[PDB]
RNA sequence: CCGCACAAGCGGUGGAGCAUGUGGUUUAAUUCGAUGCAACGCGAAGAACCUUACCUGGUCUUGACAUCCACGGAAGUUUUCAGAGAUGAGAAUGUGCCUUCGGGAACCGUGAGACAGGUGCUGCAUGGCUGUCGUCAGCUCGUGUUGUGAAAUGUUGGGUUAAGUCCCGCAACGAGCGCAACCCUUAUCCUUUGUUGCCAGCGGUCCGGCCGGGAACUCAAAGGAGACUGCCAGUGAUAAACUGGAGGAAGGUGGGGAUGACGUCAAGUCAUCAUGGCCCUUACGACCAGGGCUACACACGUGCUACAAUGGCGCAUACAAAGAGAAGCGACCUCGCGAGAGCAAGCGGACCUCAUAAAGUGCGUCGUAGUCCGGAUUGGAGUCUGCAACUCGACUCCAUGAAGUCGGAAUCGCUAGUAAUCGUGGAUCAGAAUGCCACGGUGAAUACGUUCCCGG
């Protein structure tokens, strides 16, 4: 973009519900490009959840991401010549995305036997705002603080 | 950087090929190699003649050939006895029944042929070079190409090192396909060593295709 | 023109006496509201003087370049080499348009090639997008030489309006002979123009006075 | 009336048929969730019906040939969508705004040389 | 459960606790289980002992596990005797199917040496 | 009872002239054509490295395209099939005959 | 290895000498260049020579070295470590 | 590349050309099941006698033009410089550059 | 100022095993070159023999190949012994055609030497071709002006573009090499043509596009039309230019190629070819068998398969494109577990074949483990190609079941149908694909910005 930003594939909607969060999650979850295998995960997860956590599953798709949601960002930038690791904000469309990577990892640090229950399980634990997802919220949330040394 | 060659780039565009019979896979190369031969043998038949061009397209049955050339009355010789004995060789020499045409070119200086043949000559002559190329880019100008590019390199004078050099007249211009460019290399065999010549003739753009 | 048909033009206005060339004290009448004021008294007689020259110069078949760049001016200046079957500068001088006649003359040949073609045809042979392209070249050639097309050798007299702003014009034409008739503010410097008239040289009223003038007395040398 | 459509995407064309009456999906003479077994394809069909809610208006006999799933689904919707256009003749502005008539293009790139994929580079060692 | 070679390897489906013996494979494993006519997926622990007494039959008339490392060491044994070109490598362990020993030798080669 | 002709050439100008000659000339004779049906050219691809020093950044592709074209007389007469061998065509086309 | 409807590929020229030697008993090893022949029971507890390349060896057949090429009993590199 | 190897081609082809039929039909029955294995034995014992330059393996690809044993196109029997020379003059009937 | 240069992202290398090149090493030979970019799965689009130049040995000396003039024999065909074959040694058959009868043609062989031959050295004698900076945006000239003049101006400045792109300013103006465009392809539509291609409508049909027929639509392939910030609104020096919107199939050079301005680097190639000169010439020339180009204490580069549940396994089950092919593909049917074999039609290929695409989808399975993971390696047993497969081919079946549990330092690649994945074909080829060249399936994420890494 050293000229101009090129925007990232703008992206269309999940059918099963019409809502595309899932569709931008459902491409982090995606491996090889095979979009059959990630999208069943999600509804071994979303669908699971409505139940083991409560209805609406699709709420609570986010209230783990609210809880993960990220809000201090740290972009190390050498703005004098040398590294400075100044927090900074993110706009909202990163958060999303940035959480969305934040939970997807935990779902592959699970072992369980299964893909499908590890996404269920972390989707749950951090909807109860406890974890690895909200987690890596709050360390990025305390070393962004813990280094506050100048702008 | 390497150029690309500006006859091949425009063939099917402004240049025809050189060969038009058709063939299939299996007799495909038994007759370029055919064409090849004759082209070769014809070539020194008619390096007396000086020919600029030499065509051969094959009928399902037989052969026929066109020569260009700047010596027609060199070429039909008397009631054309050399080139039917040229008839004879080639129609053996390619196992078919040859039909032998001649189409003058009208414009010796408008063919890159002919012109970078007379430089090597002339070369052969160990004539100044640069006055010989500098006085054919004159008589092209003259007859009207609307442009000119000459090229010698290598033992320039028998130089102890390769002093290759190029001089452009007019306007010779290249990567438009639209444009009708003559072009030719050529050799001279001097003593001290061998000395390669390019040429490009511009004569002005072709609209509406290879019509 | 007559000294009351000028003065109600305003040709006795000038520049602000703070932007004066020392020259043209011999022709300022005085000054007022520090706005330097142009003595008719001179302009009249010169201009009628040369005018003499002008219709001498176009009744022994004089070709006549109308010289003025003022983005205000241009269109009155080529209107009224029309008016006169002569030609005309309107736009930006470019330099060497007089000693460098051939490349001007290459340029003339250029535009009359496009407009021939685009008749004879091969536009519809060209793609859409590159005929129109041909035709914005064709009209770039025109908006630069519209008035010398027709020219076609170099002109035998030059008519100058804001001969400073035009101080290029001027010094080629004295470097090739070419005689140069100008209206020459306050500002200018007089001596590149050979018959010099004193006057105003923004003001569309003067101005198209000037041109207007010029122009019928070159029609009646034409006319003989 | 039967009504023509000729929708493309990817790699794969497809006819359309329309008829009025039951609302029903025939492609290459198999029925359409028989025919995938994929969701998200059924539901691509369907998507440009469903956004003018007509699918109980008009019945569908469609042919389908050449690409993948992917492609095949898309071109197919295309039809439909050229094919809701040719019978309703107001639904151009409703399709253009949704998004349903871009065809799309984005065939996929030729290999090139000295590249392992048309764009992928081999890895080239600079230590 | 015994069978030739190893008893009891693993409470696993026939045909992998099977497999489980040197010299029974993936298809000497199922061809022995259809011989039998024993399921394919029941698993070798609480399958019948007259079953069992089946297959230590059926696989009794295989060369079993112990006695076919011996032969396959006395042909590598002659092989070697006669000092044959793939006898020698076998002697100098190296690859003695024309694999390349200039590079990636190392599976029979073992660890680097300088 | 048919006859039914192939042509094949590198240029489609010149596949097309024959094709036209041949319907044009099958309408002189009162010959019935299938019309001159097009069918698929074929495209052959040939990668060829282009530096005798060694290196494998440098190559080149060239084509060669048979452009091909179908015609056929449903109800042929001396008149028709005399009439194609006394027609003469450019070498570059190929004429295949069929009855 | 080799189809088995033709059988092991053995040299004429070697069956003529080796049978010559047969009938005529032991002789010396006789020398040859067809590593390649395939060993046969008629050619069981005499010796030959087969060209490494630089030159012949010779080599004592026996019973289980039938069925086997001549030439893989003979080394054509050397080979001492680093 | 070396005249002599052109002509030791040259001689290979030709030599190996006549026994095809001989070379053909000994496989034949070599190859054909159902034999004596007696029959066939001696066959392929007679065949093994030929001029070993009799088998087509025996044979190499060669540019015509310059005995080139690498590059050769089966289509010219060239090499690939030479073929991309009398591309560029136009003499393969059609042939041009692929774009696409 | 700009570039997957950096940054944000995915997928990698670097670990493992193996394929593959190179150096080192060894060899008799392990033939020759390439050596940062811009060598190192490079030449080589394919070393068993051949290939082939290297080694060993066998051999020939106007010769393997060419012209020369003699002498003789038709040309040939068949056939035997020795040899490893080179070759000798024979031994038979034929001993032909034109001729104006002389001979000639035709070849074959022996002699004469003139001569042949060189993959011998010299890319620092060169031509020719190619790599690179770099498709980088630059390089210049005519005229003009100024300078007595060496010169400068133009190309500078400011907006501003992918661009010395364009405009406004500007003693500069024009132009060229260039850039761009013209080319091919792809994205929409229209005309023409409708078989081997299609079936919308129907009549029939065994229900198969199959057949009456249809010529609609798909495709097919020749022609065409269409994208121009055209248009509108808003910025901007009112100019260029930008932005957004509408229309539109596509929008701002619509996507992709080809095209490399000078010029640079004694770049690479005298083993494509050509060639200056030097050296061998009973041999650095020529033929033949075997070995060698595959060696392994080793080291680096490139690539492939993995480490496993998005997985593996089994069962059923689905959507392609592009091509190759008559010393060919090789259908069908029979045999075999397979490698294949037999049989054998059709196809010179919109007709036949290769060939029934995998990932996927549906069902059971396994339940985290060195495992039902991975697959190396090895034994055994065969198949095929090729006289011939041991060194040293490929593939099948049985068994073995490594290492390896995501790989430091460091590092590399890619901004969309991209990367990633999974299949498909082709070249080279008697046979010998992880290598190359193409075709499709599914198909991401991020790019705040330019401080910086490098590059220009
Ligand atoms: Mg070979
Ligand atoms: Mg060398
Ligand atoms: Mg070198
Ligand atoms: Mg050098
Ligand atoms: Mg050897
Ligand atoms: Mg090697
Ligand atoms: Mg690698
Ligand atoms: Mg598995
Ligand atoms: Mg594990
Ligand atoms: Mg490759
Ligand atoms: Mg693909
Ligand atoms: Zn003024």
């Amino acid at each position: 973009p050293r000229r101009r930003v090129i925007g990232q594939r703008k992206i269309l909607p999940d059918p099963k519900f019409g809502s595309e969060l899932l569709a931008k999650f459902v491409n982090i979850l995606m491996v090889d490009g095979k979009k059959s295998t990630a999208e069943s995960i999600v509804y071994s997860a979303l669908e699971t959840l409505a139940q083991r956590s409560g209805k609406s599953e699709l709420e609570a798709f986010e209230v783990a991401l609210e809880n993960v949601r990220p809000t201090v960002e740290v972009k190390s930038r050498r703005v004098g010549g040398s590294t400075y690791q100044v927090p900074v904000e993110v706009r909202p469309v990163r958060r999303n995305a940035l959480a969305m990577r934040w939970i997807v990892e935990a779902a592959r640090k699970r072992g369980d036997k299964s893909m499908a229950l590890r996404l269920a399980n972390e989707l749950s634990d951090a909807a109860e705002n406890k974890g690895t997802a909200v987690k890596k919220r709050e360390d990025v949330h305390r070393m962004a603080e813990a280094n506050k040394a100048f702008a | 950087g390497q150029k690309v060659h500006p006859n091949g780039i425009r063939l099917g565009i402004v240049k025809p090929w050189n060969s038009t019979w058709f063939a299939n896979t299996k007799e495909f190369a038994d007759n370029l190699d055919s064409d090849f031969k004759v082209r070769q043998y014809l070539t020194k038949e008619l390096a007396k003649a000086s020919v600029s061009r030499i065509v051969i397209e094959r009928p399902a049955k037989s052969i026929r050939v066109t020569i260009h050339t700047a010596r027609p009355g060199i070429v039909i010789g008397k009631k054309g006895e050399d080139v039917e004995k040229l008839r004879k060789v080639v129609a053996d020499i390619a196992g078919v029944p040859a039909q032998i045409n001649i189409a003058e070119v009208r414009k010796p200086e408008l063919d890159a042929k002919l012109v970078a043949d007379s430089i090597t000559s002339q070369l052969e002559r160990r004539v100044m070079f640069r006055r010989a190329m500098k006085r054919a880019v004159q008589n092209a100008m003259r007859l009207g190409a609307k442009g000119i590019k000459v090229e010698v390199s290598g033992r320039l004078g028998g130089a102890e090192i390769a002093r290759t050099e190029w001089y452009r007249e007019g306007r010779v211009p290249l990567h438009t396909l639209r444009a009708d460019i003559d072009y030719n290399t050529s050799e001279a065999h001097t003593t001290y060593g061998v000395i390669g010549v390019k040429v490009w003739i511009f004569k002005g753009e072709i609209l509406g295709g290879m019509a | 023109v007559s000294m009351r048909d000028m003065l109600k033009a305003g040709v006795h206005f000038g520049h602000q006496t703070r932007y004066w060339n020392p020259k043209m004290k011999p022709f300022i009448f005085g000054a007022r509201n520090k706005v330097h004021i142009i003595n008719l008294e001179k302009t009249v007689p010169m201009f009628n003087e040369a005018l003499a020259e002008l219709n001498k110069i176009a009744s022994r078949k004089g070709k006549i370049l109308f010289v003025g760049t003022k983005r205000a001016a241009s269109e009155a200046v080529k209107d009224a080499a029309l008016s006169c079957d002569q030609f005309f500068v309107n736009h930006r001088w470019l330099g060497g348009m007089l000693t460098n006649w051939k490349t001007v003359r290459q340029s003339i040949k250029r535009l009359k090639d496009l407009e021939t073609q685009s008749q004879d045809g091969t536009f519809d042979k060209l793609t859409k997008k590159e005929a129109l392209m041909r035709t914005r070249e064709l009209e770039k050639l025109e908006n630069s030489l519209g008035g010398i097309k027709d020219m076609g050798g170099l002109p035998d007299a030059l008519f100058v309006i804001d001969a400073d702003h035009e101080h290029i014009a001027i010094k080629e034409a004295n470097n090739l002979g070419i005689p140069v008739f100008a209206i020459v503010d306050t500002n200018s410097d007089p001596d590149g123009v050979d018959f010099v008239i004193p006057g105003n040289d923004d003001a569309i009223r003067a101005v198209t006075l000037y041109l207007g003038a010029v122009a019928a007395t070159v029609r009646e040398g034409r006319s003989q | 009336n039967q009504y023509y459509g000729t929708g493309r995407r990817k790699s794969s064309a497809a006819r359309v048929f329309i008829k009025p009456g039951n609302g029903k999906i025939v492609i290459n003479q198999r029925s359409l969730e028989q025919y995938f077994g994929r969701e998200t394809a059924r539901m691509v069909v369907r998507q440009p019906l469903e956004l003018v809610d007509m699918v109980e208006k008009l019945d569908l006999y469609i042919t389908v040939k050449g690409g993948g799933i992917s492609g095949q689904a898309g071109a197919i919707r295309h039809g439909i969508t050229r094919a809701l256009m040719e019978y309703d003749e107001s639904l151009r502005s409703e399709l253009r705004k949704a998004g349903f008539v871009t065809r799309d293009a984005r065939q996929v790139e030729r290999k090139k040389v000295g590249l392992r994929k048309a764009r992928r580079r081999p890895q080239f060692s600079k230590r | 459960a015994r069978i030739a070679g190893i008893n009891i390897p693993d409470h696993k489906h026939a045909v992998i606790a099977l497999t489980s013996i040197y010299g029974v494979g993936k298809t000497r494993s199922k061809a022995i289980l259809a011989a039998a006519g024993i399921a394919e997926d029941v698993k070798i622990s609480e399958l019948s002992e007259g079953q069992i007494d089946t297959l230590r039959d059926e696989v009794a008339k295989f060369v079993v596990e112990g006695d076919l490392r011996r032969e396959i060491s006395m042909s590598i044994k002659r092989l070697m005797d006669l000092g044959c070109y793939r006898g020698l490598r076998h002697r100098r362990g190296l690859p003695v199917r024309g694999q390349r020993t200039k590079t990636n030798a190392r599976t029979r080669k073992g660890p680097r040496k300088p | 009872q048919r006859i039914r002709i192939r042509l094949k050439a590198f240029d489609h100008r010149l596949i097309d002239q024959a094709t036209a000659e041949i319907v044009e000339t099958a309408k002189r004779t009162g010959a019935q054509v299938r019309g001159p049906i097009p069918l698929p050219t074929r495209k052959e691809r040939f990668t060829v490295l282009i530096s005798p020093h060694v290196n494998k950044d440098a190559r080149d592709q060239y084509e060669i395209r048979t452009h091909l074209r179908l015609v056929d007389i449903v109800e042929p007469t001396e008149k028709t099939v005399d009439a194609l061998m006394r027609l003469d065509l450019a070498a570059g086309v190929d004429v295949q005959i069929s009855l | 290895p080799r189809s088995l409807k033709k059988g092991p590929f053995i040299d004429l020229h070697l069956l003529k000498k080796v049978e010559k030697a047969v009938e005529s008993g032991d002789k010396k090893p006789l020398r040859t260049w067809s590593r390649r022949s395939t060993i046969f029971p008629n050619m069981i507890g005499l010796t030959i020579a087969v060209h490494n390349g630089r030159q012949h060896v010779p080599v004592f057949v026996t019973d289980e070295m039938v069925g086997h090429k001549l030439g893989e009993f003979a080394p054509t590199r050397t080979y001492r470590g680093h | 590349a070396k005249q002599s190897m052109k002509a030791r081609e040259v001689k290979r082809v030709a030599l190996a050309d006549k026994y095809f039929a001989k070379r053909a039909e000994l496989k034949a029955i070599i190859s054909d099941v159902n034999a004596s294995d007696e029959d066939r034995w001696n066959a392929v014992l007679k065949l093994q006698t030929l001029p070993r330059d009799s088998s087509p393996s025996r044979q190499r690809n060669r540019c015509r033009q310059t005995g080139r044993p690498h590059g050769f196109l089966r289509k010219f029997g060239l090499s690939r410089i030479k073929v991309r020379e009398a591309a560029m003059r136009g003499e393969i009937p059609g042939l041009k550059k692929a774009s696409w």
